[PDB]
């Protein structure tokens, strides 16, 4: 999961 | 927004759609390319091809369970492109590039037409 | 094999599937979550959720055009998860995380359950 | 396009  | 994003989600979705195709689960159209038949999901075809997007948004054609392609289309070229739609991988070879490019132009798959043009230019 | 791969293909496919959902094109099921209704594509739901995969591979349920979820399921939690299925982005907030995690456990969306557990653990 |  990432900060888009 | 303040959303988080799962990097592999889109790839995992496409992998699962290809597993449904393999297993003939919820396939809803047969594409006929002369003597050959290919089963697929209309939504995946529309998502990948400008031609299928136009076909399945038509109020009459959206209801067809069989679509016959132009007799000039090569079944192997179509097969290679159908596999690309469901996997992101294109089996481009010296022996098939002309048929693949012609099929991608017909199906309106601009990124494929682009890589074929580049590979052809490099050999000239 | 000797295939080439287009990096953005899977993301572009998912973006187009979400555009079809927006435009209500070829949606083939309504998911009912108490008083709310959500239209979607069965194949996308199956590709993202172990519960929908089991439902739409069932020889009787595969033919239903309406699926009613358990009354304990929160419509907002479902909406957030449906948006995640079609975009890879999860709108996870302090005010919705418990409903989102409960919904993801029910729908069998293991990666979402994983990020919810991690975000909850960090606040404890 | 890349070599996967
Ligand atoms: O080279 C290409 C690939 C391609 C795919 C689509 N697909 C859709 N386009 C839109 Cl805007 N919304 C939903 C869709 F399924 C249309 C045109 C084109 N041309
Ligand atoms: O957390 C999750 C997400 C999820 C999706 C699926 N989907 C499919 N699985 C297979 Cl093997 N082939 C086709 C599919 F559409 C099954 C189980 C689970 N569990
Ligand atoms: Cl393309
Ligand atoms: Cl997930």
């Amino acid at each position: 999961w990432v900060i888009p | 927004d303040s959303c988080i994003q799962f990097t592999r989600h889109a790839s995992d979705v496409l992998l699962n759609l290809n597993r449904l195709r393999s297993r003939d689960i919820l396939t809803d159209v047969v594409i006929v390319v002369s003597r050959e038949q290919f089963r697929a999901h209309k939504t995946v075809l529309m998502a990948c091809s400008g031609l299928f997007y136009s076909i399945f948004t038509d109020q009459l054609k959206c209801n067809l369970s069989v679509i016959n392609l132009d007799p000039e289309i090569n079944p192997e070229g179509f097969c290679i492109l159908l596999d690309f739609m469901y996997t992101s991988r294109l089996n481009l070879r010296e022996g098939n590039i002309m048929a693949v490019m012609a099929t991608a132009m017909y199906l309106q798959m601009e990124h494929v037409v682009d890589t074929c043009r580049k590979f052809i230019k490099a050999s000239e």
